[PDB]
């Protein structure tokens, strides 16, 4: 159930099924990114654990 | 173990502490029920790293507390810089300016000319018969 | 370049107000997101920080904004703290568990979601010291007058004067003209002493 | 086809069968009790 | 999670690495190169 | 410069809570010296017929050692939910949290 996927590869049972579900989730999306001598980092840690990173 | 395995010997050893939360007194899980709080999500021996869990308990478990929060960045360019996105959501706090240095396993290149010089560098010599 | 950032009055103030936000942090059932059509960075040492935190109760997240900036103005002079301070709209002798002028102010956006969109952004100039690092920070929060109040904030914060890093190192071009002309003047003085 | 006509059909047909039917390709949509207790030990669907 | 092999239960000593990084990296001579540059100015002038 | 150094090879149980209320606080009992307490109720122990009964420390010292030493609390005592009485322990709770 992505965006990018095309439909054609799905039934059409799954196709109707694909707008109506919930997600909760933690998502990061880049469409583009070019990088130029850069160091991009794209973390995203999110459920509640322990505050202290090692 | 398959949940079969794990149900039959908790049933067969229903005091014992590491499985505890897989079969919990009622009294728990409604107190749980009562605080809008699951009771897996914060009793003691479900986060016991010995305990057995069966399937249902570990994907209920995995859904505790969890937020929906997401960044959508579109054509993003950067030169010379540095793109941190952090997108949390949680009590953990990203370490900011923590520079992360790891181990530079350099490898030492040696002024070492072509050895294909060596035929041309004999020649040169070989012009002092020029000067004799 | 791994560099260190450059810790800067605005910095100081979001960074506290992130981590008493991630010290409080409850969950909630609200969607927050951040949606940036373009990100263009032209400019070296441009950090760019885009943290996505949001929390629903705005008015602890009002309480906790005004206790970071409180500590944060606890080291300006006492005349520039002050009248920054009337310039936002906070007051020191009020304790930060009340309302104040500008939360009055930023409760105009109560009735819109917790999402940031911006449709482009560019980082400008990021005068640094060397080894050091200007990081820009797109702070999203559980309510948009927390936002308000956010970058009105983080404005008021940068209009004070902070000497910047002047470089005077000059532009590089391939300079063949020196040794030409070097060579020029070898052949003339070989004509002097010959 | 996503009617009420249809998910009614759907269900007459489902429920129109023989046990061993039931007990070989329906065991979702008749769970035992242990399965039952389980569900309500939790809070989304047991489906889930 | 997806980071959690990255980092490490021991406390790190980033000190010690950067010493490391430091021993073991390549050696600009600016001392060697210096006093070549010494003695090929004072021979080209001097000498010569 | 960076953040200090970490040790996760010892567990810290208020590194994993983030709520307040969560987290067991020890704290005075006008009825009988002190007892645990959190929002989930008062650390208890196992009755003759498996009935709920809150400890008693005579002094915080006991408190303190019993509350957040290796053992595990299995027991929880809630006068809110578990007798659903809701007498003066539910409201002296709510005060507490």
């Amino acid at each position: 159930t992505d965006e990018s996927r095309d439909r054609k590869w799905l039934y059409y049972n799954q196709d109707v099924q694909r707008t109506r579900c919930k997600y909760v989730g933690c998502t990061i999306n880049v469409n583009s990114l070019a990088l130029k001598n850069s160091q991009a980092e794209l973390t995203s840690n999110c459920t509640r654990t322990t505050s202290a990173v090692g | 173990m398959t949940d079969e395995q794990i149900y039959a010997f908790c049933d067969a050893n229903k005091d014992d502490i590491r499985c505890k939360c897989i079969y919990p007194d009622k009294s728990i899980v409604r107190i749980g029920i009562d605080t809008r709080l699951p009771y897996y999500c914060w009793y003691e021996p479900c986060k016991r790293s010995d305990a057995l869990l069966p399937a249902s308990l570990k994907k209920n478990i995995t859904k505790c507390n969890v937020s929906d929060c997401t960044i959508s960045l579109g054509n993003v360019s950067i030169t010379d810089s540095k793109l941190d996105v952090n997108n949390v959501c949680d009590s953990k706090r990203v370490a900011t300016e923590n520079i992360a240095v790891r181990y530079l396993n350099q490898e030492i290149r040696y002024p070492i000319i072509d050895i294909k010089w060596l035929p041309i560098g004999l020649l040169a010599l070989a012009i002092l018969i020029l000067a004799f | 370049a791994e560099t260190k950032e450059f810790k800067t009055l605005y910095n100081l103030f979001i960074d506290s107000y992130l981590q008493k936000l991630a010290q409080h942090s409850i969950p909630t059932n609200v969607t927050c997101a951040i949606h940036i059509g373009e990100v263009i960075g032209q400019f070296k040492n441009c950090a760019l920080r885009i943290t996505n935190k949001c929390m629903s109760n705005s008015r602890l997240s009002f309480t906790l904004m005004v206790e970071s900036f409180i500590e944060v103005i606890s080291l300006l002079p006492e005349k520039d703290r002050r009248r920054i301070a009337e310039e936002i709209g906070i007051d020191l002798d009020d304790v930060p568990s009340a309302v104040s002028k500008l939360e009055k102010n930023c409760n105009a956006y109560a009735e819109v979601n917790n999402i940031i969109d911006i449709q482009k952004l560019d980082i400008g100039e990021c005068s640094a010291p060397p080894g050091q690092h200007m990081l820009l920070q797109i702070v999203n929060t559980g309510s948009a007058e927390a936002n308000c109040g956010l970058q009105t904030i983080v404005k008021s914060l940068n209009k004070i004067y902070v000497p910047p890093i002047i470089e005077n190192r000059l532009p590089y071009y391939d300079p063949w003209f020196l040794v030409g002309v070097a060579i020029i003047l070898v052949i003339f003085t070989v004509a002097i002493c010959s | 086809h996503n009617t009420e006509d249809s998910k009614e059909m759907i269900d007459y047909i489902l429920r129109q069968q023989s046990a061993d039917f039931k007990q070989k390709y329906m065991r979702c949509s008749y769970p035992t009790r242990d399965k039952l207790e389980e569900s309500l030990k939790y809070a989304e669907p047991r489906e889930c | 999670l997806s980071n959690s092999d990255r980092f490490s239960t021991v406390p790190v000593n980033r000190a010690k690495v950067v010493q490391h990084n430091i021993k073991h990296s390549f050696d600009l001579k600016l001392h060697l190169i210096s006093l070549l540059s010494l003695l090929v100015i004072w021979i080209l002038i001097v000498a010569i | 410069g960076g953040t200090p150094a970490l040790d996760r090879r010892v567990q810290d149980v208020n590194d994993t809570i983030s709520d307040v209320k969560q987290k067991w606080r020890c704290v005075v009992y006008p009825g009988n010296g002190f007892v645990s307490a959190s929002i989930f109720g008062f650390q208890a122990e196992v009755g003759p017929n498996n009935t709920r009964s809150i400890r008693k420390f005579n002094t915080m010292q006991q408190c303190i050692d019993f509350t957040f030493s290796d053992v595990i609390n299995i027991n929880i005592y809630n006068p809110c939910v578990v007798p659903n009485i809701n007498n003066a322990e539910c409201q002296f709770l709510k005060s507490v949290l």
